[PDB]
């Protein structure tokens, strides 16, 4: 597993909101050590049996959590990421979609300076199979195994995970890195974590149209990652210059296209899958029956 | 979201950015009155559509007297303006911009835009105003300055001096342009823009800089905090079905193809389009609908998808994770009530209670609903029905 486990202490920003409450409860039932949460003007209350704080700084002082799970609305995301970084959070998992790009641009520069890593925004979060989950993913799909998962999507990640479990294997940790044009941790950082994780024997990377992270990852894999990598890049059939749901999913130039990414990955030895139905099968080819 | 030239220029005026005098006109009489009010002896009469290439298309005419204004406005207002950017169908011109004619001695390219790979802003300038910037970059890179602006510091004089060099500007000209660029950068940041393109930026014989055209694109995610930008929307310039879908919580894009799709999550929706292509058919659309959507929302999604009478099959591909597949199945059955459709619907539901969901769909005995559980089998069934 990487980054998180059953002991990781987690605070929730936007803890008393309806959606956040629903997911926080499911995360706790799955084993996540949620120690508290933030909602301005509700400091001193109790919620899902844990303390509520007005500020991340108060929560960190009381609980010593260094991981935050962020459910606040889009208009609050940038300031909530900055708040987390200011208080000494080391990893912020940001679920919310529709964050203004500029807010994310400035919040990431501040997070970088303070040494806080981000997962997201516009992502389902991170899960370590049968240990903990931080986000909105269906816990029971993730059966423990030796396959790492890095994905710019939500449901397609579950589809891939399920194919791997049905194919006789399982997931170590799965990370949704987000569908926005600016995100936090991505392929290079997470592939390096997985390469150092003895429980992981292979990695599935799921990408999509827009920017060139997956092209740059290809050479990086060749030079640094000796564990096998399977890639599926969504959007081969996407029209150019059109947003395909995700703010980040838009082909502006030829190197942002799915074909350009698949071709780069293929030429550097990555196992590239054309049909999204056959990700599990690719893992079986690699690891055996 | 994009805006018209006249709307960009009113924003410029509201922010102290130098602009030629001009005013929008909704009728021929309004165009003439505008010219009268502006004065001088030269007025550009310009079609206002979002698409570029209006000049070559015949949408820009320079009037030398008020009869020419009247004549030109009559010819342009109501025309179907075809440009390289509209494609062959063209676009109905419903408004004009009337602008004082300048004495142009130079034309430059200037844009401010987001650099995704560097997570910062780029200022692009070229001496080759009016030309295609991608062709100039490819053919003659020395005629382009591409300047990386770290938003931590913003646009600085030293960045400007690089732009001034490539535009061949002297000291005083450079200072005047750089002052304008600083205002344009501030506006770009203040309004959550993602593209501000001036092609061409003109230098006048009197030594002034103006935008002869302006294309501004705004971050759709930030429109909630810029009501004065949101109100500029021109729905005649946007796709009606995409906009209608978004009102019902759906993301839709129309393609040309024979297999419609209905999927939860943008990634899986793209992957669904991809597997249809891999199976030897053609996706007719992208559609992302939440697995938790109400049967009303699902019913609207069916309505929108089925407008395309080339569609031969609907492929519903939904992964119920947090949402139970059996409840998704019940909603699909509710949403198909009283619908009169001869094309088959392949329904691939997987995840939570997938087996129960398939049982519900099989038990309905609606034989043109074809339930599958695995993605590969789903796609093969779609392919056999085409
Ligand atoms: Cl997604």
């Amino acid at each position: 597993s990487i980054l998180v486990n059953k002991n990781t202490k987690v605070i929730v920003q936007g803890f008393t909101g309806k959606e956040a409450t629903f997911h926080a409860e499911q995360c706790m039932a799955y084993g996540t050590n949620i120690v508290g949460g933030i909602t301005p003007h509700k400091g001193g209350q109790t919620h899902l049996g844990k303390p509520v704080f007005d500020t991340v700084a108060d929560a960190v002082k009381a609980t010593k959590a260094d991981v935050s799970l962020i459910f606040v609305p889009a208009f609050a995301v940038g300031d909530s990421v900055i708040e987390a970084a200011d208080a000494g959070i080391k990893l912020a998992v940001v679920i919310t979609e529709h964050t203004p790009v500029k807010d994310m641009m400035f919040a990431k520069q501040y997070a970088n300076k303070k040494g806080m890593k981000i997962i997201g925004p516009n992502c389902p979060g991170i899960i370590t199979s049968e240990e903990c989950k931080l986000g909105i993913m269906p816990g029971f799909i993730f059966k423990k195994g030796c396959v790492g998962l890095i994905s710019k999507s939500g449901t397609l990640t579950y589809e891939a995970a399920n194919q791997v479990v049905q194919g006789g294997y399982g997931i170590s940790t799965a990370v949704g890195i987000g569908g926005d044009p600016i995100i936090g941790l991505a392929y290079k950082e997470l592939l390096s974590e997985f390469q150092k994780d003895d429980e992981t024997k292979a990695i599935v990377m799921i990408g999509e149209i827009g920017g060139s992270l997956e092209v740059e990852a290809a050479k990086f894999i060749k030079e640094n990652i000796s564990k096998p990598v399977v890639a599926f890049i969504a959007g081969a059939t996407a029209p150019k210059g059109k947003r395909m749901g995700h703010a980040g999913a838009i082909v502006g130039s030829a190197d942002e296209s799915a074909a350009a990414k698949k071709e780069a990955l293929k030429s550097y030895g990555i196992h590239v899958v054309d049909s999204p139905a056959l990700i599990g099968e690719e893992i079986q080819k690699i690891l055996g029956e | 979201m994009n805006i018209h030239e006249y709307q960009a220029k009113a924003i410029f005026v509201d922010n102290g950015i130098p602009t030629l005098k001009g005013k929008v006109a909704f009728s021929v009489d309004e165009a003439v009155a505008n010219a009268k009010e502006l004065g001088g002896s030269v007025w550009a009469v310009k079609a206002q559509i979002h698409a570029g290439g209006r000049g070559l298309g015949g949408g820009v005419k320079i009037a030398k007297n008020l009869d020419e204004v009247k004549d030109y406005a009559s010819k342009i207002l109501g025309m179907n303006l075809v440009t390289h950017q509209t494609g062959p169908e063209g676009k109905l011109v419903q408004k004009l911009y009337i602008e004082s004619g300048a004495n142009i001695v130079k034309e430059y390219y200037l844009a401010i835009l987001f650099n995704r790979m560097a997570e910062q802003i780029t200022i692009i300038a070229s001496s080759e105003g009016g030309m295609d910037i991608e062709k100039v970059a490819k053919e003659s890179p020395e005629k382009i300055a591409k300047v990386g602006i770290d938003p931590q510091i913003g646009f600085k004089m030293f960045h400007g001096l690089e732009v001034a060099r490539v535009l061949g500007l002297d000291k005083d000209e450079g200072k005047k342009l750089i002052s304008m660029i600083a205002k344009l950068y501030k506006l770009y940041m203040d309004k959550d823009m993602n593209m501000l393109e001036i092609n061409p930026l003109i230098k006048t014989a009197e030594g002034d800089f103006y935008a002869l055209d302006a294309k501004c694109s705004f971050d759709d995610s930030a429109l909630y905090r810029h009501p004065e930008i949101a109100e500029l929307r021109d729905t005649t310039e946007e796709n009606p079905a995409e906009r209608e879908a978004a009102e019902f919580g759906l993301s839709y894009v129309k393609l040309d193809g024979d297999v419609a799709c209905m999927v939860n999550g943008a990634g899986l929706a793209m992957a669904t389009m991809d597997i249809i292509n891999y199976s030897g058919a053609k996706p007719a659309n992208f559609l992302d609908v939440g697995g938790g959507a109400s049967p009303e929302t699902v019913a609207k999604a069916f309505e929108i998808i089925l407008r395309d009478k080339n569609v031969k099959v609907i492929f519903i591909n939904i992964f119920g994770g947090i949402v139970r597949c059996d409840r998704i199945a019940n909603g699909i059955l509710e949403a198909t009530k009283n619908v009169e459709v001869n094309i088959p619907i392949v329904v691939r539901l997987d995840g939570t209670n997938a087996a129960e969901a398939k049982t519900i769909l099989d038990n309905s005995n609606l034989k043109n609903i074809k339930a599958a559980t695995n993605l590969k089998n789903g796609a093969e069934l779609v392919k056999s029905l085409v």
